[PDB]
């Protein structure tokens, strides 16, 4: 129960050695293929139903992209 | 010559009659001068560093509860008391339990609960932070004049001077011997803001992990876990790692979350590092604007004679160095050491045109030393002369290549200083003065918008910004968003 | 007796003639069975545990590197290779280093370099997993007669019975004394899932920590940890906890990433606990079908005569218990000691009609003791008749809210246990077997679909299966869409 | 660093005691609290962007919710 | 006389007021240079050459597995582990088996297996890969005037002289004798691309193979077999080379794929091979860019008296050489023996115009000999008088013909230099520069698409992207695919 | 089993003696009639139904030359 918030100020970055450059990105790709892999039946049907429902290509990406971003991480 | 020891490096040139350079030294970079009349030096920032900060609160990253109570009483028989509560150090709880005769109260109902147990920091896991002082914090500037010699970065150079940039010190003048003074005059309030800067520090020593990080002091001073000050005992929010499960009849059980300095490693992705040194509390990453004098330089070896055309062997042959140069040593075996180097190139086919950029002023063989050099040629077939010496050489690359680097250095620059880097290599112009204002806005704006917010969620409110805008039905709003956008989007990206 | 100490409590009726009685038991519960003509008994499900269970997997949540070997080549030179990159438990990362004359090299370019380090655990931070073994997990089913006496819950009983039920076991003939014997004569298949069941334990218990957690096989299975078996030397995927930063010239600093114990109970939140006594695995969450069989019971107190009326006295007054039910102990000053209880209520104003519906079924007063009653009345202002003795009394609540709870009591089983719920309290019917069937295959659906999908994210499918049904343009596709989202609703708040 | 997805599975569960109950979910709202108190002005132009530029009372409640999640998770 | 020894020779006439040529000689070339006062000269690229080469990464051809191990744990056992899975220069494999009881198990399911083998490379399969230094590659460039003797290819020449180039070569002259002195400059930077070359040897002699290959860096650094370096001793990648068989209760079959020799070598038709003696490694196809000097040049025996008539006689009769010339050898037997050969063709019927181009510009007899004059006669019957000899010459041919070669040629220089045939014979111009721009952007763009693409291929997309052109009746679309064809079906032909 | 693709470059072939110069296409001609003198039938049937189902010319011999290329080289 003790959640600390990522350190997003950027203001005292510069060319010296940083902690981990770039590790949130990974960590936030990683989570997102490994519930994609533990979950194709209902990723395969959410990409149908917007195939089905959704008549415009952009949103249709969108709609899959905020899926599958919004439901590992508030698991 | 130092500055060929660092993969990043700047060159500035000045015309004749540029008596006062404008710079933005970097620490993690180096700066060549290369005028005309002059010898040339290198400047760079050495360290930033204090003695002895103040302290600010200490968390505590892994908790040791002892002593625990528990004190229950009937449904209907009052509510629980312990006298451990209103104690320091020592966290507790009051919930409600299920009672009855079971548990040999005369009544079933709800009855209350309350659980206590001390509280302590294990000897080691601390995150002190540390605040810089305006007035004590120190800049550490070198100056190296090109002497003709190269020494690796083992090796001490008493070519070499220091200065020391506090506010009591502003402006120091240097002595480089036979090559004049150096006059340096850096504004210490360009520097980092020592207000909003937080040098962390965990006590565990060894445990391979780096000695300080830098912070910012609002993410310092929002964290969620208990605090106190150096020269307190007691401790505040000490329930903040502790945790108590259901009530079970008449006890309770209290629960340690456990270390949490892996989950502040992971929340600490990105952020600059720092050092500690025995007392000296250092960075690693900064910058500070500095302006050079070179109107006291002197030249050494104008009226020397000319070394001889067949005495030059290679002691080490051209070889491509990292910044677009060539870089090579000599050896001379002629008598009359005091000498001046017969150095040029031509391209292929072009005898009669000489296409050569030396950084080193005039190369010149001392009695005891002497021989290194470091030019530029263009792109194409060149041919490089030192005396009767002759050595090919094929510089790769290309005009526009060369272009595109150049601007792609100053986008870099932006990116990591901000307004600042107008003021480097600057003639005091109204372009530059315009563009740093705009700078300043602009930086402003977006910092007060999208201070705390991350890459990817900056990325997507862009792209929201552009699709507003090029779905928009008013061309007011359209432009407005759409450039708004691509604001974001190129801010975002640096 | 028993029952009176658990809140969650169940009431099963076996009307005479009766056989035998199904029962799903689940640990945290309790059952009283009342039939026509028979003795009330208590069954429960005391504890599921196996003894000396095998092992599987021992993740390390903490790790200290000994020894750091660093090696370097220059650019024309070929890789940097090490013997350690080949042996057991060491960590080695290759990368790229920026090289020079500085750095004592013949050429500028891209190096390669490559640092290792030796992994080693900590003895006290290691995750260990045991798993069930069909044929040796044992489950401890107790049955208590309601012999008149109560007995708080840290007093044993000498007419409770203990059966341990394997699966070499049948049926199992538990002889409760006077009160004739009972059978259960159940099975184990319908209990835990051994094959997908894992009970993980920390080496330190010391750290007001749970004994063990009751997780699950998959997830056990996927964890980004190194991990070995107790009997192998060697660890798996040592690279985990450690991280390697960026190479300065002939230098890489390798860092350890702490401990990770803190990030494993933040992630755990919401598992079923478990227990370790030495080396018995015991969980505390589980279930089990059991049936009852009520053949062989006997009724004693028939025979004797009636306590006088004029010879009673209260020791505990009626109260108010926790399941709607009324409790007494009653003392007798008679010389007649062995016989029966008087006992009967009414409504006030109502003196010619019994309302009082004993779970006691034959109250007896014997020379050991005796005299606990416990009743359930109808709401309103009643009066307790205990021979001579009056005790006006007023029920609370009312009959809507009793077929209220009763419904919420099914619901909220059907929700923890699942499909078995309709096996409870089953004597053989149609209803019963295609609802279990629809339940089913409906549970199938759910857990194929968002089995591993979490609280607010079935929520949030939910609502958009639902909006999609509504703006439907079919009325098919919306009929289809508004009854799924209406199941997943309605099954996501189990 | 070190991803360890929740334990989302719940197959297991009974009457007995578990581990922090429910506590994923309070984490998620001192995340989106914290961040809202400390992303004041980009909330409130967030809330009059909708506002202003959208017609349906879903597609605003849907915009703002979602920038709310995704902000200070994908930090 | 040496361009008398092969099929490739190429004719240079130097017109009065040449004081330098340009030349691009070629391994397997051969350049006879005539000026209208000074002697003829040939001048050829001899060898490429470098003494030791640095040493690329080795691959293994052919292993030698021993030591073979296998261990299996039964189905619900856990995992099968060796301490040869964390060793150097083994290939591992990792499977599931199926058990019983015959296997000795206690459950029917999947068990666990696991085999390793020992990895070595036999003594003579390896596949040793060099790199050559653009600072000691050697350019052997060798000159020899036309004397007037004929010495075959395996008889010394003491009048030939050579010069080898490097990048300290800059004007290098060269001492002919009484011919005078000839000066050469040759670009390095127009030979071979060092950086993407690689030299592969293989095998023994006793392999009857060639000595080595001239392959590409991006080829050789790409291939699926194991590799190291010589200072290395553990292999990289060793599962190349092996093969496992499915397993079988307790056993897996590890097999050895076998000498990849074979396949390696018909993998690699089409590239050009080199030579290794010694220590050198050669290189048999390539070629540089030379600049030739003839300001220096004198003509011998201008100041001798005319030889006799009536003392001549043919020791070779004119004989029409591969080359469109007539090469004689006659011999004198005077006492005057330093005398100038009276030589003279007429035309039949028009014995009064000379129409003999003698390449062998002052023949003259001397003491150790003389006598071979070799000339280039008109198309027709001709008469060809040397003294008061006399031998009727058919020369075939004509003008059409000769220009039509000369044109096959220049196209054929183009198919094999490339770019650089612009260059040869060269004043400098505009053609050879409005013309050598625009190969080099056809080159990088016929490099860029169409690289790695093979013959039958692009021949295939030519044909494509013509039909394209031809069937699309758009006029700019049709006649870009239409050019971009017709280049393509061009320049894929060599 | 080992593949080891061609070297296909010709940027470094002058006037001097090569390794199997001009034996891929001769192995390819070599192995498309092998394949052709041992599916006679199937070879019969592609170009009857190419004749029978195309009039445009160059897609019977496009079809047939692309048939009878992607045979034996697959196969
Ligand atoms: C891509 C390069 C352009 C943006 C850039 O160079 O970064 C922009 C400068 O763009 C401009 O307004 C350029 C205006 C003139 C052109 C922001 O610079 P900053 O120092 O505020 O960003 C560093 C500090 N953050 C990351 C925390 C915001
Ligand atoms: C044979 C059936 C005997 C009565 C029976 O089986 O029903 C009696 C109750 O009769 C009545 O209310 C009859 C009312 C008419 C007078 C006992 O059943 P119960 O309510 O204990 O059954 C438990 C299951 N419920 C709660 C769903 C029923
Ligand atoms: C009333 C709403 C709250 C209770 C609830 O919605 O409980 C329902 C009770 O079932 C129903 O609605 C009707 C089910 C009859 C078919 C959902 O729990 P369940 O036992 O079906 O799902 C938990 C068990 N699985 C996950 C294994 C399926
Ligand atoms: C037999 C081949 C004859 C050369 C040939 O057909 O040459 C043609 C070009 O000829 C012309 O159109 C000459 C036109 C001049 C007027 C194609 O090859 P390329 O000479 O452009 O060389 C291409 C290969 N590089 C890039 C390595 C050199
Ligand atoms: C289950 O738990 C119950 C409750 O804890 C337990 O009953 C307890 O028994 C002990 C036995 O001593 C009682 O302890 C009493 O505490 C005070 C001490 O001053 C006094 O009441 C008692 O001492 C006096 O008792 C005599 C008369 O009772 C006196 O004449 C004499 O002076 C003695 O000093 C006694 O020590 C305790 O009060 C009860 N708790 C209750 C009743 O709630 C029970 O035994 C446990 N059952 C087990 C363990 O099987
Ligand atoms: C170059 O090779 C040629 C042969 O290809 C050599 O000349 C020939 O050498 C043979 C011996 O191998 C000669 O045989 C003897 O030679 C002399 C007369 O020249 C004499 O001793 C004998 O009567 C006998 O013939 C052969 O004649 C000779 N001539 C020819 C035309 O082949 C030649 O020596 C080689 N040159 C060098 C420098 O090695």
């Amino acid at each position: 129960s003790v959640v600390i918030p990522t350190h997003a100020q950027k203001d005292m970055v510069g060319r010296g050695h940083a902690w981990l450059k770039g590790d949130n990105i990974r960590d936030h790709v990683t989570r997102v293929e490994g519930w994609m892999w533990k979950n194709k039946l209902l990723t395969v049907a959410v990409v149908a139903l917007a195939w089905l429902m959704l008549d415009s290509w952009m949103a249709r990406v969108t709609v899959i992209l905020l899926a599958l971003s919004l439901g590992p991480v508030y698991a | 010559t130092r500055c060929t020891h660092l993969e990043n490096r700047d060159f500035v040139t000045g015309v004749q009659g540029t008596t006062r350079v404008s710079l933005v030294l970097e620490l993690g970079g180096c700066v060549t001068i290369t005028a005309e009349g002059k010898p040339s030096i290198d400047v760079w920032l050495e360290d930033i560093f204090q003695e002895s900060p103040a302290e600010t609160r200490e968390y505590c990253l892994h908790a040791k509860l002892s002593n625990t109570k528990v004190e229950a009483r009937c449904p209907t028989t009052g509510p629980a008391t312990l006298p451990e509560e209103h104690q320091a150090n020592m966290v507790c709880k009051r919930d409600q339990s299920d009672r009855g005769w079971g548990n040999h109260c005369g009544f079933f109902g709800k009855g209350s609960i309350v659980a206590c147990a001390k509280f302590e920091c294990e000897e080691a896991k601390k995150a002190v932070g540390h605040v810089y002082d305006s007035t004590k914090i120190t800049y550490v500037v070198k100056v190296e004049p090109h002497t003709g010699d190269y020494q690796a970065a083992n090796e001490t150079n008493e070519n070499r001077k220091t200065a020391q940039f506090t506010v009591a010190s502003e402006k120091v003048i240097l002595d480089l011997g036979d090559y004049g003074d150096v006059s340096l005059t850096c504004k210490v309030a360009s520097g980092i803001d020592v207000a909003q800067t937080v040098v962390m520090s965990l006590g565990s020593s060894k445990d391979h992990l780096p000695s300080a990080w830098q912070l910012h002091r609002d993410w310092f001073e929002d964290l969620a876990l208990p605090w106190k000050h150096k020269d307190n005992q007691d401790w505040n929010s000490v329930e903040k790692l502790v945790e108590f499960g259901p009530p079970h009849a008449v006890k309770m059980d209290i629960f340690n979350l456990g270390d949490q300095t892996a989950v502040l490693l992971k929340s600490l992705a990105g952020v600059p590092l720092a050092s500690v040194d025995n007392q000296k509390y250092h960075l690693k990453s900064g910058h500070v604007t500095c302006d050079v004098g070179l109107e006291k330089l002197k030249l050494k070896g104008t009226t020397y004679s000319m070394c001889d055309k067949t005495k030059f062997k290679w002691k080490r042959v051209p070889v491509d160095s990292g910044h677009d140069t060539v870089v090579m040593e000599v050896s001379y075996t002629g008598s009359d050491k005091p000498c001046r180097i017969p150095v040029r190139a031509v391209a292929h086919g072009v005898p009669t045109i000489n296409v050569a950029m030396l950084i080193t002023p005039n190369p010149t063989i001392e009695t005891s030393g002497g021989g290194f050099i470091e030019m530029q040629l263009p792109p194409g077939d060149n041919i490089i002369y030192v005396g009767d010496l002759s050595q090919q050489w094929f510089q790769k690359g290309s005009t526009i290549g060369r272009m595109f680097e150049k601007t792609r250095k100053g986008l870099e620059r932006l990116s990591v200083v901000g307004e600042h880097a107008w003021d480097f290599g600057s003639v005091g112009g109204i372009l530059s003065s315009v563009g740093k204002a705009i700078h300043t806005v602009l930086g402003g704006a977006f910092n007060t918008l999208f201070g705390g917010v991350g890459f990817i969620p900056k990325m997507l409110l862009g792209v929201a910004l552009v699709w507003l805008g090029l779905n928009a039905r008013n061309p007011t709003m359209s432009m407005t968003f759409l450039a708004v956008g691509a604001l974001t989007l190129m801010m975002t990206m640096g």
